[PDB]
């Protein structure tokens, strides 16, 4: 069977000028046969080590790996700041070739909480026969966050779509948008509509609502 | 120095077949041991497959019976074919060495059977154009367009603060994307703000005033 | 320098050779044995103006570059020199590249000829790896 490679954790948020132990565990003995690859947004992966230890001439020292048969590490000796991104581990012992999840090596700051904004379906896309309800919830750390909609109390599942950004380069903060689509006939039938944030900043949720009751 | 760049349809209808190229510059394609790695949505990497210094290939049984790599030594380029492409194939294809020392940017390929559609922009604005704190956010609703990309900007671009624009997400085969935008309660409405959306592949672009 | 066959088996066994792409570690042993009997340093001339390198002889006219070999195709990539050091981790590196061709192991006449289908595991059988 494919050897499975289980890398942890899943995200690892640290401070510049920290260090760090990635881990990635093969499902089977593959002796030295794993290399790390490290990816960062909107780049191609580059080969950061090659059959477990062995360093790659060109290759900054604080990137080293260590390991053997079935466990294996990344260390990195005082992340710096342009090594934040994606870590994943590649095994070449076994054909076919497979890689592990990923770990993300994101950077950690002071929590925020989200700034929640709510919008109706505008006149325009209801004239069209279509209503989405729109929730931006901006700047907030951690990245960890639950976002719930309720109509007329009841809380909504289906036709909620969400978007991420990545961790924001001004201030390493996140931003996500959450939103809920209907028909213009689902949307008529109901009053009110809310967006219920719940972050570890506060807890008791940050509540956004509104009714149709009403302008 | 050896330099890898892939090329090749970035859309592929379902049931048809992926075509990609990878050209190698710097050194000979009969230099090296050559591969073709994807990665899916939710940084899902797949090690599809490779072709040797001799011609020889080895394919990921998972595609085994839908994938085929082959070179050219006159033109130094290898392909890669995949038949019978669902949604599922849409990803990030990228070739490189078998040593893993080098990597072509990496280009997307798209299954889909929609075709081309302008985007429709609605404004977002608080209900009842009210107005709280010191602050205000407004937004635009970019809603079912196909392909991507479409580029958004504020005021024709004289507003570039305290903006989000976030990724799009698939939505009944079409795309979708919102953008946020935030100024001071004294900024809006005494001046007006303009969501500017354009969408190359349709030969549109429109503005919308919030 | 010229390594004890366990001596050899446990740096093949820690370089990851056991086992790499179904080969088990014996196979390895054996190839060494007969191409090199052990020894890193070894060295031989061919009829083209190709040598063969190290303890896994490794042509110079495909596989490594020692800047005098006409047709020089350098597939693993590393200087010939590499091949000759006491520390095998290059010669293993680009063993591991060759037998990842599709003729895998067959690379070797040696191997194909004194080790192919034989009880290979009496290579390592002994030795307290």
């Amino acid at each position: 069977m494919d050897i499975v490679l289980t890398q942890s954790p899943a995200t690892l948020s640290v401070t510049p000028g920290d260090s760090v132990s990635l881990s990635c565990r093969a499902s089977q003995s593959i002796s030295n046969n794993l290399h790390w690859y490290q990816q960062k947004s909107h780049e191609s992966p580059r080969l950061l080590i090659k059959y477990a230890s062995q360093s790659i001439s060109g290759i900054p020292s604080r990137f080293s790996g260590s390991g053997s048969g079935t466990d294996f590490t990344l260390s990195i000796n005082s992340v710096e700041t342009e090594d934040f991104g994606m870590y994943f581990c590649q095994q070449s012992n076994s054909w076919p070739y497979t890689f592990g999840g990923g770990t993300k090596l994101e950077i950690k700051r002071a929590d925020a909480a989200p700034t929640v904004s709510i919008f109706p379906p505008s006149s325009e896309q209801l004239t069209s026969g279509g209503a989405s309800v729109v929730c931006f919830l901006n700047n907030f750390y951690p990245k960890d966050i639950n976002v719930k909609w309720k109509i007329d109390g009841s809380e909504r599942q289906n036709g909620v779509l969400n978007s991420w950004t990545d961790q924001d380069s001004k201030d390493s903060t996140y931003s996500m948008s959450s939103t809920l689509t209907l028909t213009k006939d689902e949307y008529e039938r109901h009053n009110s509509y809310t967006c219920e944030a719940t972050h570890k900043t506060s807890t008791s949720p940050i509540v956004k609502s509104f009714n149709r009751n009403e302008c | 120095a050896v330099q890898l760049q892939e090329s090749g349809p970035s859309l592929v209808k379902p049931s048809q077949t992926l075509s990609l190229t990878c050209s190698v510059t710097g050194d000979s394609v009969t230099s090296d041991i050559w591969s073709w790695i994807r990665k899916f949505p939710g940084n899902k990497l797949e090690y599809m497959g490779y072709i040797s210094y001799s011609g020889s290939t080895y394919y990921h049984p998972s595609l085994k019976s839908r994938i085929s790599i082959t070179r050219d030594t006159s033109k130094n380029q290898y392909y890669l074919q995949l038949n019978s492409v669902t949604t599922e194939d849409t990803a990030t294809y990228y070739c490189a060495s078998w040593g893993g020392d080098v990597w072509g940017a990496g280009t997307t390929v798209t299954v889909s059977s929609a075709k081309t559609t302008a985007p429709s922009v609605y404004p977002l604005a608080p209900v009842c154009g009210d107005t709280t704190g010191s602050s205000v956010t407004l937004g635009c609703l970019v809603k079912g367009y196909f392909p991507e990309p479409v580029t958004l900007t504020w005021n024709s671009g004289s507003l570039s603060s305290g903006v989000h624009t976030f990724p799009a997400v698939l939505q009944s085969d079409l795309y979708t994307l919102s953008s946020s935008v935030t100024v001071t309660s004294s900024t809006w409405p005494s001046q007006s703000i303009t969501c500017n959306v354009a969408h190359p592949a349709s030969s549109t672009k429109v503005d919308k005033k919030i | 320098k010229v390594f004890g066959r366990c001596e050899l088996a446990a740096a093949m066994k820690r370089h990851g050779l056991d086992n790499y792409r179904g080969y088990s570690l014996g196979n390895w042993v054996c190839a060494a044995k007969f191409e090199s009997n052990f020894n890193t340093q070894a060295t031989n001339r061919n009829t083209d103006g190709s040598t063969d390198y190290g303890i896994l002889q490794i042509n110079s006219r495909w596989w490594c570059n020692d800047g005098r070999t006409p047709g020089s195709r350098n597939l693993c990539n590393i200087p010939c020199s590499a091949l000759l050091s006491s520390d095998i981790t290059a010669s293993v590196n680009c063993a591991k590249k060759i037998v990842s061709d599709g003729n895998g192991m067959n690379a070797w006449v040696a191997w194909r000829n004194r080790c192919k289908g034989t009880d290979v595991q009496a290579w390592i059988r002994g030795c307290r790896l």
